[PDB]
């Protein structure tokens, strides 16, 4: 959540920012369904377009990561310079690369990619590629060259008119906005805003509610993997304890700790869903 | 009189059927769980409420959205008298029955415990001998019972003493209806055929409810046995089977799914050439109701729709929408690929040939000419217009027509205007 | 461009 | 010669139907006639087979039509096809035997 | 704590009581009127 | 589809106090009102299903996975399986002085899993909606907060409504949960008449839910504090690493101590 995102559309040699960086996947989405009627015309520019990201994220903080997601198409792409200088700035520049390329095999990609740190993959099939995206959605792990910072943070509170239209406080939203009868604020900005989290739109501070940065906290607290036990083993409990169901195939796993048996699916919906052990929480 | 659903039925019912009708075991649970998703909540709700509540506490309680389903549901539960306004209480039997109908408040020896799918295969059989008869096979299961009810339910009639029974213009467009309907059809005419007859609607109703979880009933449950709606092993035995038909019941095809979880076998062409993987005559007796049959074969059969088919069914009183959906209904899984399922050129000429065969309207009716003025014409016009009687017009050629029934009015009307002189 | 025309796309016989 | 209380001529009494008749694609009518499924696996290999054999007379999406004639017989004679070949490959194909009446034409 | 084990187990010796017994129009009204617009329970 | 799961505090602390307290309300009668819940949703419509969970301090059972009495056997098995299942939790228990919170993510975790496994048995012909009413009566824990924020998190991914009937502790995170979850919730004053809100507000479903009027949820007071302190503040400073909120500026965060840079 404490993320953000931005998207960029190169083409004709040319590469146009299509949604800067900001907090509003709705947004962005927004601007995805109306590119499906681009003009698909013309060749990218690789250099282009890694340069105007730079340009953008050269004045981001230090302790936020950096990165870049080039989903390459036509494996040729003109260049108006050595891209070796800017693979260079980017290294520098800490923004880390990772190129997916489809039906491609590029040398620039594979170099630009193992260079800066990131990687460079290629569509196997469809479920790569959902794959490829689903495993960019994890965290970057930190190199040794990466040096932690900390942030200075806004903790606002939604508030509300006390009842039906009394005791409010006309004003419009920050994000042809309405009229806002409920909204958070900011301590220094005193502007009320309908969505978080958000970066100020003046301190250039974010504003974010506690339960956003918990949602991140499984990263921190990863899971540990149950051991397999296929067969029976002579387990006794016939209903899997998660789902309370007999299990129906030789695919069974037990908890490392609280030595609670699940089910392949259980076990799977944990891990990939829960990412905690129902039995560990006792 | 296509009764297509419940509703008409329960519109049916007086309150001196629907207090006895109420009952505790199976009509709370029936009628509830096929009222609204909206009424559901407040009859719930008032459960426990001994004490009225002003229809605008319903009103406001519902968006100024779905207000028009929320009066529409109203409508229904105060059609069907379930509360009072006083002023929404609940009836007593209905409250203490639905109270009673939550928790409830017998058994012998094992029975021969035969498995479902023989249950509703025989079930299907006994549906199908039934249609078997119902169509023109030269041999079918017969019944005298079976017969008049088919005949009294408007289904067959018989042309001369001693002949048999043959199928009317309903019977028809209700042999082309999926099994569900076609079987709503039937229950609906029973049981108003029964009540007619004297069996007591209220029981064997309140019987097919609890089928779908005395004399009278033990006659009725004979013949539920006839139609394969419920197994009994031997005449003696007390306990019965209810099939999955019968469990069906009036859930219709919403519930647990339409008929459609059925092999396909309807193959259509654009050459009106039909070809259906077929060994059930009941299918082939239908198919050729409306179609030219050519090869037989023995687990296919090949046939073309002509005009002459078409248009013989049509005569007898079918509707391409009845062909249209008998065949989308059959279609073979090839064909479900295709969209449409059914060849556009098709549905289009069997459309077409209906609508030809309609192209003259006749409407019976009485019409007036010479009319000495446009004022006293006009005049009789708004009277004929305000009586619901006019047929046609057209005033600037000065002319109307009424209906003959509704003539008998206007020319008492006239001959009243031209007494006054 | 080049569509196909209404009478082509949808059936035109009333039903 | 036979026919049903239908319009529609039946071949119960002239052809059995065999074990394995949902893999076959065809079926034989002892007046000539012909049908092969064109959505079947083996459409291919029939529809070439029949084309070499046969009459194309209606070849819709679904399933095409033929008919037998001495001129698309001598036809397939005229590529060296033999009475026994064509009867085993028609055999195999067809999903309902060979009528007697078609064997001996 | 203990004594609300054991109380509370000798609480449990009723079960399945009669709903009528369990709820009463007096409780459910003041519970709609609660919630009714003008009541306590709903802010408007 | 509708799949209803009903999630009941039967602490024996606080009910056992409230017993000892001679409450009109008690938890036999709530199991009750609960099985008339649980009977009226399965009433309400074919296609609907449900399960029911309790929870002791130690840990949560299920209550759930001829026609002698003239009735249908589902609703009179339920009713005897659910008696008998609490019955067996509340006689098969210990006692310890030393543990009193209740257990909540615990039994929410073993039910997503369940819904999850629901969700998958059942046939994709049919879409199967999926809520869950929590009954909180007792205190929360601080150490919960971490493990019922990922429980309320994959409701929220899994677009699960976290229906909350509050009878006496009002836990800020189980308002949060369900405001999150977008599921209602109440604390109910008159907790003899439990029956009645939960069947006036809670018995309604999402599509339900939508085209009727229900009491606008409580204020979400989504308090921050630093870890040091705990206390409530607006401004709190995080790390890249660490991610927890801190009072002021340190060149080492106490939980990791990772070599920050004054700046
Ligand atoms: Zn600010
Ligand atoms: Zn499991
Ligand atoms: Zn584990
Ligand atoms: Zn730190
Ligand atoms: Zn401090």
């Amino acid at each position: 959540p404490i993320s953000q995102i931005g998207i960029i559309v190169t083409k004709s040699k040319r590469a146009e920012k299509l949604t800067e960086l900001s907090g509003n996947p709705r947004k962005h989405i927004t601007s995805l369904k109306k590119a499906v009627d681009m003009t698909c015309h013309g060749e990218p520019s690789l250099y282009n377009s890694l340069s105007i990201a730079m340009q953008t994220l050269k004045h981001m903080p230090g302790h936020t990561s950096r990165e870049v997601l080039i989903i390459f198409s036509s494996l040729t792409t003109c260049d108006p310079s050595n891209i070796y200088d800017l693979i260079k700035t980017l290294k520098a520049a800490k923004i880390r690369v990772s190129v997916i390329g489809l039906s491609a095999e590029v040398r620039v990609c594979t170099v630009l990619a193992r260079e800066t740190g990131g990687t460079y993959h290629v569509i196997l099939d469809e479920s790569h590629y959902k794959e490829l995206l689903t495993h960019h959605v994890s965290p970057p792990p930190a190199s040794s060259s990466s040096e932690c910072s900390l942030i200075r943070m806004g903790f606002p509170q939604h508030t509300i008119a006390s009842l039906s239209d009394q005791d409010a406080k006309p004003s419009f939203s920050m994000a042809e906005p309405g009229l806002t009868l409920g909204g958070y604020f900011c301590p220094q900005c005193r502007a009320k805003y309908c969505e978080l989290p958000v970066e100020c739109k003046i301190c250039g501070l974010t504003l974010v509610s506690a339960p956003h940065l918990a949602r991140s906290y499984h990263h921190l607290f990863p899971l540990d993997a149950f051991q397999e036990i296929p067969l029976e083993e002579y387990n006794g409990e016939r209903f899997c304890y998660g789902c309370q169901g007999e299990l129906k195939d030789q695919h069974v796993y037990v908890c490392a700790v609280c030595q609670n048996v699940f089910c392949v699916d259980c076990d799977v919906f944990v891990h990939d869903s829960l990412h905690c052990c129902p039995g560990c929480i006792h | 009189l296509q009764c297509r659903n419940l509703q008409e039925f329960l519109g049916g019912l007086s309150p001196g059927v629907l207090d006895r009708l109420y009952g505790h075991p199976a009509t709370c649970l029936a009628v509830f769980r096929e009222l609204p998703s909206l009424a559901k909540n407040w009859v719930m709700r008032m459960l426990f409420l001994e004490q009225p509540l002003p229809q605008a506490a319903v009103a406001l309680w519902v968006k100024k959205e779905f207000s028009k389903a929320q009066e529409e549901s109203t409508g229904l539960l105060s059609g069907l008298r379930i509360w009072h306004t006083q002023l929404l209480i609940l009836n007593p039997i209905f409250r203490q029955n639905l109270r009673i109908a939550l928790l409830g408040g017998q058994l012998g020896p094992d029975k021969h415990a035969r498995d479902v799918p023989s249950l509703d295969k025989y079930a299907e059989e006994r549906w199908e001998v039934v249609l078997h008869f119902m169509v023109g096979s030269p041999s079918a299961a017969v019944s005298q019972d079976l017969a008049q009810l088919l005949s009294q339910a408007g289904l067959m009639k018989s042309t001369e003493p001693g002949e048999p029974p043959c199928i009317t213009s309903a019977g028809f467009q209700f042999l082309l209806l999926d099994t569900p309907a076609q079987l709503w059809y039937f229950m609906l005419q029973y049981l108003q055929t029964a009540q007619s007859r004297g069996m007591d609607l209220v029981e064997i109703l309140s019987f097919l409810f609890q089928l779908s979880f005395s004399d009278s009933l033990l006659n009725f449950l004979q013949h539920l046995r006839e139609f394969g709606l419920v197994f009994q092993r031997k005449r003696k035995s007390r306990r019965y089977y209810p099939t999955r038909l019968a469990i069906n019941l009036s859930s219709g095809v919403s519930g647990a799914g339409g008929t459609v979880h059925q092999p396909g076998f309807i193959v259509v062409e654009t050459n009106y050439r039909l070809y259906a993987y077929t060994e059930s005559e009941l299918q082939i007796a239908l198919i050729a109701l409306f179609s030219e049959m050519l090869y037989r074969f023995p687990n296919m059969v090949v046939a073309q729709v002509t005009r002459e088919s078409v248009q013989q069914a049509i005569a007898s009183g079918i509707t391409a929408q009845q062909i249209i959906h008998f065949l989308r209904t059959r279609a073979h899984p090839v064909m479900l690929k295709q969209t449409p399922v059914l060849p556009p050129t098709i549905t289009d000429q069997i459309r077409l040939w209906e609508l030809e065969r309609d192209r003259l309207r006749f409407t019976e009716g009485v019409l007036y000419n010479q009319f000495l003025s446009q004022v006293d014409f006009e005049l009789l016009l708004a009277h004929a217009r305000e009586l619901g009687v006019l047929v046609f017009e057209n005033s600037a050629k000065r002319l109307m027509v009424v209906t003959p029934a509704g003539h008998s009015d206007v020319k008492r009307f006239w001959k009243r205007q031209k007494h006054s002189s | 461009a080049k569509e196909r025309p209404i009478w082509l796309r949808e059936s035109t016989v009333q039903g | 010669t036979k026919v049903d209380e239908y319009g529609a001529k039946d071949y119960r009494l002239q052809m059995p139907l065999k074990d394995d008749h949902t893999s076959r694609p065809l079926w034989v009518a002892p007046d000539g006639h012909i049908f092969l499924e064109a959505f079947s696996p083996v459409y291919k290999y029939a529809q070439d087979f029949l084309v070499a054999i046969a009459e194309p007379v209606c070849r819709p999406t679904h399933v095409h039509e033929y008919k037998l004639t001495a001129y698309s017989l001598y036809a397939a004679v005229s590529v060296g096809l033999q009475t026994s070949d064509i009867t085993e490959y028609l055999r195999k194909l067809s999903k309902t035997g060979v009528p007697d009446g078609i064997m001996q034409f | 704590i203990i004594n609300s084990f054991q109380s509370i187990r000798q609480e449990m010796e009723a079960y399945t009581p009669k709903l009528t017994q369990v709820l009463s129009s007096s409780a459910a009204s003041s519970t709609i009127t609660a919630l009714s617009p003008g009541g306590a329970l709903m802010q408007g | 589809l509708n799949l209803l799961v009903i999630v009941v505090d039967a602490n024996p602390i606080w009910w056992g106090k409230q017993a000892l307290k001679e409450s009109q309300f008690t938890l036999s009668k709530c199991i009750d009102a609960v099985m008339v819940l649980g009977n009226s949703h399965l009433f309400m419509n074919r296609s609907n299903k449900l399960a029911v969970i309790a929870s002791h301090i130690q840990e949560s059972r299920f209550l759930y996975p001829g026609s002698k009495d003239g009735k249908y056997e589902l609703l009179t098995s339920a009713n005897e399986v659910i008696v008998e299942e609490i019955k067996d939790l509340m006689t098969k228990s210990d006692i310890k002085g030393q543990h009193t919170e209740t257990l909540l993510a615990g039994s929410l975790a073993k039910a997503l899993c369940y819904i999850h496994r629901m969700n998958k048995e059942v046939k994709d012909n049919q879409e199967m909606k999926s809520r869950i009413l929590v009954i909180k009566a007792a205190e929360d824990s601080a150490l919960q907060y971490m493990n019922f924020m990922n429980v309320i998190f994959a409701a929220q991914k899994q677009n699960i409504l976290i229906d909350a009937c509050v009878l006496d502790s009002d836990s800020g995170l189980l308002q949060q949960a369900c405001d999150i979850t977008g599921g209602l919730y109440l604390k109910v004053p008159q907790m003899p008449s439990l029956l009645q809100y939960l069947l006036w507000v809670f018995l309604p479903d999402q599509d339900q839910r939508s085209q009727l009027i229900l009491p606008p949820p409580v204020h979400v007071d989504y308090r921050a504090a630093c870890f040091c302190h705990r206390n409530l503040i607006e401004i709190g400073y995080v790390c890249s690493v660490c991610l927890s909120i801190f009072c002021n500026f340190s060149p080492i965060c106490t939980t990791c101590e990772t070599a920050f840079k004054i700046s």
